[PDB]
């Protein structure tokens, strides 16, 4: 009788740890497509900034003179 | 014609515009995607793969 409910029990334990890795896993799928669609576009942006900074530093040099 | 002299002078007296001789950010950013871009997004792409291939194995 017992033969079953440790075998069953043993079984489920492991679809539950199964979902859980699947789970698990897949939400690093997730954390790395973030991840990279963020050094995308993302890190441009900060030699934009300075580029720009540039851009209006020599109008105004401009305008000034 | 110390007007005459300065409205003259004044006009046709062309301002020089100031070099952009600071553009290196151009080349920081160049660098830094030999860093960040290639290198990290191929290292994330090969990760994305195994996980998938892991969630391949587990399907069965």
């Amino acid at each position: 009788g017992e033969f079953a409910d440790k075998l069953n029990e043993q079984k489920i334990a492991q679809l539950e740890e199964v979902k859980q890795a699947s789970i698990k896993q897949i939400q690093d799928a997730i954390d790395m497509e973030k991840s990279q669609q963020a050094l995308v576009q993302k890190r441009h942006y900060l030699f934009d900034v300075q580029r720009n900074n540039i851009a209006m530093a020599l109008e105004v040099t401009y305008r000034e003179r | 014609g110390l007007v005459d002299d300065f409205e003259k002078k004044f006009n046709a007296l062309k301002v020089p515009i100031p070099e952009d001789k600071y553009t290196a950010q151009v080349d920081a950013e160049e660098k830094e995607d030999v860093k960040s871009c290639a290198e990290f997004l191929t290292q994330s792409k090969t990760r994305i793969q195994e996980y998938e291939k892991e969630l391949e194995k587990m399907r069965n």
